[PDB]
């Protein structure tokens, strides 16, 4: 039962240089080789290189070489990865694999082939700074309303970096909850919605407040939608 | 090197077979017989799933099959369940240690019925205003299945820039939705008598409407 555990998530701004670091467990690395593959959000699965500690000197890909290195610690079964000059092309979860790309003996392994994956390390480059979000709310109309329920919700703008938590009356309300996943607009900032269908019947009686954190910036902020 | 070449998406009904083609060239897929394939869930890593163009590894169902033909190697998904539902990568050796991915393929199992979209559309709030920013939102919900193009108008005329719109996400009760924003001004928004956004979902169409 061979697992691969990753650092932690990061922010970081355009040019400086990322580490991220792939540690094995229930198994010896150097009987293991890791490639490392990224995944920009929303994207595809891309290759960027491939170590092998028994067998020397690591292998890159092509748009890559130049800003990236492979490194392995043997004796803590540990490998390293650097990307220098970040942009902010270079967001993306960032996946270590185990790997064999060999004609030799894949001990414990398979040849040709990423068997066992990591859970990933989040990377995200901008520029922005860290921000809090705006929490405008999204008050119920007619327009809203039809056949005794109605939609209301927050708006959520505005903030740096990901993510925030939106729950409805302290998280005592979640029937006809839907909180979208965010945007990423020209200014940097992230934003998304959360709305909630409700009996038109309670309109009036009652509240419906929303809970923003993002806890990045430690910001906390209720809305009461009327 | 460019990415091996998949379907964007691919779709089938519970126990139908469904097929997912990856081409490459003479240097990867039709030189080495070292094809693989991997399944992701979303907001999970990929999971190993298909080697050496038509092997399984330990545990894989063998539900799934693998086969090549010149430079294009095939993934077939042979009684479709709901679990199957996910995002689909092939990879192949390219030599000198290097891999090559595929563009990778949304395969969809329309295990429900088709759910018309419901649309609502909210004007910039009073609070937001005052702020000197007006943002309209439209949201689309319970929808199957999830796939929807919308398109915002201003007097009848399209509107285009300064909108940004979130891919279908699934809700609670396992059909879609999916958000829409046109950020203005409220010197913009006031410029404009009506505002709509259409939301286009398995060829029909639905529009609501807001006014300044």
């Amino acid at each position: 039962q061979v697992q691969l555990v990753q650092s932690g998530a990061e922010v970081k701004k355009p040019g400086s240089s990322l580490k991220v670091s792939c540690k094995v467990s229930g198994g010896n690395l150097r009987s293991y080789g890791i490639s490392w593959v990224r995944q920009a959000p929303g994207q595809g699965l891309e290759w960027m290189g491939v170590i092998i500690p028994i067998f020397g000197t690591p292998t890159y890909a092509q748009k890559f070489q130049g800003r990236v290195t492979l490194a392995a610690d043997d004796s803590n079964n540990i490998v390293f990865m650097e990307l220098s000059s970040l942009r902010s092309e270079d967001t993306a979860v960032y996946y270590c694999a185990r790997d064999w790309p060999s004609i030799t003996v894949a001990v414990d392994a398979t040849n040709y082939g990423m068997d066992v994956w990591g859970q990933g390390t989040l990377v995200t480059v901008s520029s922005a700074s860290f921000k809090g979000p705006s929490v405008f709310p999204l008050a119920p109309s007619s327009k809203s309303t039809s056949g005794g329920t109605a939609a209301l919700g927050c708006l959520v703008k505005d903030y740096f970096p990901e993510p925030v938590t939106v729950s409805w009356n302290s998280g005592a309300l979640t029937s006809g909850v839907h909180t979208f996943p965010a945007v990423l607009q020209s200014s940097g900032l992230y934003s998304l919605s959360s709305v909630v269908t409700v009996p038109s019947s309670s309109l009036g009686t009652q509240t419906y407040i929303c809970n923003v954190n993002h806890k990045p910036s430690n910001t906390k902020v209720d809305k009461k939608v009327e | 090197q460019s990415a091996l070449t998949q379907p964007r998406s691919v779709s089938g009904s519970p126990g139908q077979s469904v097929t997912i083609s990856c081409t490459g060239t003479s240097n990867d897929v039709g030189y080495y017989d070292h094809v693989s394939w991997y399944q992701q869930h979303p907001g999970k890593a990929p999971k190993f799933i298909i080697y050496d163009v038509s092997k399984r590894p330990s545990g894989v169902p063998d539900r799934f099959s693998g086969s090549k033909s010149d430079n294009t190697a095939s993934l077939t998904i042979s009684g479709l369940q709901a679990e199957d539902e996910a995002d689909y990568y092939c990879c192949s050796f390219a030599g000198s240690y290097t891999y090559v991915f595929g563009t990778g393929t949304k395969v969809t199992v329309l295990g429900q019925p088709k759910a018309n979209p419901t649309v609502t559309l909210f004007p910039p709030s009073s609070e937001e205003l005052q702020a000197n920013k007006a943002t309209l939102v439209c949201l689309i919900s319970d929808f199957y299945p999830g796939a929807v193009t919308v398109a915002w108008k201003a007097d009848g005329s399209p509107v285009k820039a300064g909108v940004e719109t979130t891919k279908p996400s699934k809700q609670s009760n396992n059909k879609y939705a999916a958000s829409s924003y046109l950020s203005l001004t409220p010197e913009q928004w006031k410029s404009h008598r009506s505002y709509s956004c259409q939301v286009t979902h398995e060829g029909s169409t639905v529009e609501k409407t807001v006014a300044p």
